[PDB]
């Protein structure tokens, strides 16, 4: 590398120089620095707003948000300081941000600080067996915040609701809207209060004075689950500036390339992105931001 | 209800000329030949004639199977849209596709079977009118594991009389759960049978839904001064899709020119 | 090793980097324990948000089942013909012709 003379018998590999031409190597320019174009991050699925919602259903109520066609963005939520405490099960929070899911199922549920350690998967405890139970390959993550000042009131509020009493053990991912009066001995209840008859559900008594661990907290437990179906919502896909006529390293989409980019006089059809020559490789894009 | 009388006929046949032709994907070529392998309606094939009449009124339910090729001639918009599923009952994840005339519904939730999946239309007569009145497709909707509305429209429901104005050509298919909507509306004239020209679908929107369609159904509008419901004149097309080569020729643009069957 | 390493519930002497920020890399030792800083916000070597500690633990204890026995694990590393071998097994040299 030292003198082009020098490149000559490196690559004849002999000592001695012959008058003549001799092409020696290929001279390529290398990317000066990586583009990326990615489509606008509008059209999200709420979850700020179901996270700092008014009101929930109870822990064995809890509503199922069927999230699917959209794009999740976790980055802003946690760096926000807008939750007590963020916990996640066999992924990090970053990776969440490359990856993209079939069907997501956000659960909304109030329950106090002492009853949030037991969500895990395959846990026990009054929420785990007889609430909501975390499965074994549950990839999501758990993240709670400070109600006391919303969701309790002086007197106290009866609106949440949890199960006490169940003859077993809930299976993961499974919601019991059973009332039916939990028999303790051999007494007959048959939904009728009595001797060893007793009413399982029970309301959570909430007022701003709770202590810490009694304070009520909302909870959001967030579902991922990767079925044989093409997977729909995806992480943030975050968009840089666009540099023209220049060699660099550009991603478009989930198309990737090098080359130097120049605007044309050539128009594709508003259904085509991507254009391609005779290999089929792209000679031509659409910006997924600007047209 | 079914229509009481209607009629009984065989599946007669028709021949598709150039119907079957859409861009693969997404991927534009202009001035080059590309030639591809995927699902496709051979030239010249012998589809099956359907159509719609005041004493006759044929929507059979047909298999999906890999591909099945749409195509519709339109004067009322007597299409009111199409049933997708499996067992097209809440047994299974059904896929609806149907126009109100206010937003399109495409939603996948549990459908109860639906005989005779219309929608009617009464009084005419003076202040002719035309407008939806009840919606028979389903009965009730329950675990809806997927829905989608689109943007609100003017649909025109009134009747017409005379040659067939509007050609709807459509090629649904499934590959890997990816659901491909390829549409194309162009105009004609036309008195009867099939028009004859050439057409290049574009792709419209996909729903990775993921699931297994084996039958599927045409949704059509009735009218009346269930079964004393009347109907125009009108026809649609159905074919099968093969997994066939075509040669596809480009221009300048990017239009395609013409195709050749391999 | 559980008849070994394995001492009560748990055993912090054996320890293991669980976060990085990066990958590090082959035949590495890091011994920093500094706090991984997810975002801009200082750790200052406690945890919090974008704050984590990643020393842990192997919890090591003989009643647990074969998915936590420690299994200690010597990867054997050589080179091949980059010096002279002074390390061959006791077989018997030949006379040379
Ligand atoms: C590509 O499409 C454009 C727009 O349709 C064509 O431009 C028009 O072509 C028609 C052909 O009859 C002319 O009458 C118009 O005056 C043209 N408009 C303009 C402003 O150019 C264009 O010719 C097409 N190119 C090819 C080769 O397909
Ligand atoms: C909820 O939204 C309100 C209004 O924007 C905001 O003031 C409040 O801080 C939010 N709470 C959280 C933690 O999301
Ligand atoms: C996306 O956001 C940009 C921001 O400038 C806006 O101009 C554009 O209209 C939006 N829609 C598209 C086409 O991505
Ligand atoms: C159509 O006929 C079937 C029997 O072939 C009957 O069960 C059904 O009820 C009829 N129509 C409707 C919508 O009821
Ligand atoms: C297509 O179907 C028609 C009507 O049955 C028949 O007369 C014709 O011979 C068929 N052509 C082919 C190619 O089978
Ligand atoms: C169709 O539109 C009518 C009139 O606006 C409305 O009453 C009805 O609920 C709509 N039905 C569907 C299926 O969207
Ligand atoms: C005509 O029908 C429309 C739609 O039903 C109705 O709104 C309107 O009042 C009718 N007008 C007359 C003159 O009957
Ligand atoms: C639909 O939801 C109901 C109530 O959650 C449930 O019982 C039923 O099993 C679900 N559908 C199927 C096919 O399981
Ligand atoms: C679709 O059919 C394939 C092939 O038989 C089968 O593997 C798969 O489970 C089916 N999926 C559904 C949703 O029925």
């Amino acid at each position: 590398a030292l003198d082009p003379l020098s490149e000559t018998k490196c690559t004849l590999k002999s000592f001695t120089v012959e008058k003549g031409i001799y092409q020696t190597s290929n001279f390529r320019v290398q990317p000066t620095e990586s583009i990326v174009r990615f489509p606008n991050i509008t059209n999200l699925c709420p979850f700020g707003e179901v996270f700092n919602a008014t009101r929930f259903a109870s822990v064995y109520a809890w509503n199922r948000k069927r999230i699917s066609n959209c794009v999740a963005d976790y980055s802003v939520l946690y760096n926000s300081a807008s939750f007590s405490t963020f916990k996640c099960y066999g992924v990090s929070p970053t990776k969440l941000n490359d990856l993209c899911f079939t069907n997501v199922y956000a659960d909304s549920f109030v329950i106090r600080g002492d009853e949030v350690r037991q969500i895990a998967p395959g846990q026990t405890g009054k929420i785990a067996d007889y609430n909501y139970k975390l499965p074994d390959d549950f990839t999501g993550c758990v993240i709670a915040w400070n109600s006391n000042n919303l969701d309790s009131k002086v007197g106290g509020n009866y609106n949440y609701l949890y199960r006490l009493f169940r003859k077993s053990n809930l299976k993961p991912f499974e919601r019991d809207i059973s009332t039916e009066i939990y028999q303790a001995g051999s007494t007959p209840c048959n939904g009728v209060e009595g001797f060893n008859c007793y009413f399982p559900l029970q309301s959570y008594g909430f007022q701003p004075t709770n202590g810490v661990g009694y304070q009520p907290y909302r909870v959001v437990v967030l579902s991922f689950e990767l079925l044989h179906a093409p997977a729909t919502v995806c992480g943030p896909k975050k968009s840089t500036n666009l540099v023209k006529n220049k060699c660099v390293n550009f991603n478009f989409n989930g198309l990737t390339g090098t080359g130097v980019l120049t605007e044309s006089n050539k128009k594709f059809l508003p259904f085509q992105q991507f254009g391609r020559d005779i290999a089929d490789t792209t000679d031509a894009v659409r910006d997924p931001q600007t047209l | 209800v079914n229509l009481t009388t209607r009629t009984q006929l065989p599946p007669a046949y028709t021949n598709s000329f150039t119907r079957g032709v859409y861009y693969p994907d997404k991927v534009f070529r202009s001035s080059v030949l590309h030639s591809t392998q995927d699902l496709f309606l051979p030239f010249f094939s012998n589809v099956t004639w359907f159509h719609a009449i005041h004493k006759r009124f044929d929507n059979p339910v047909l298999p999906f199977n890999d591909g099945v090729y749409f195509a519709s001639t339109e004067k009322s918009n007597i299409i009111r849209g199409w049933i997708f599923g499996t067992t097209l009952d809440s047994k299974t994840q059904s896929l609806l596709i149907v126009n109100n005339a206010t937003n399109v519904v495409i939603k996948v939730c549990e459908f109860q079977f639906c005989n005779d999946p219309f929608l009617g239309v009464y009084y005419h007569k003076n202040n002719k009118s035309w407008m939806e009145s009840e919606f028979r497709v389903y009965s009730s909707a329950n675990n809806c594991t997927f829905e989608y509305v689109s943007q609100p429209f003017l649909m025109d429901l009134e009747g017409k009389q005379g040659n067939f104005k509007n050609l709807r050509e459509f090629v649904f298919k499934n590959i890997d759960g990816y659901f491909k909507i390829y549409s194309k509306h162009t105009p004609i004239n036309l008195v009867r049978d099939l028009p004859q020209g050439f057409s290049a679908l574009e792709p419209l929107v996909d729903l990775p839904i993921g699931i297994n369609i084996t039958r599927f159904q045409t949704l059509l509008a009735l009218h009346r001064s269930s079964s004393g419901w009347t109907a125009g004149a009108a026809a649609y097309y159905v074919g099968y899709l093969q997994p066939r080569t075509f040669l596809l020729k480009y221009n300048e643009n990017g239009t395609i020119t013409d195709a050749v069957d391999c």
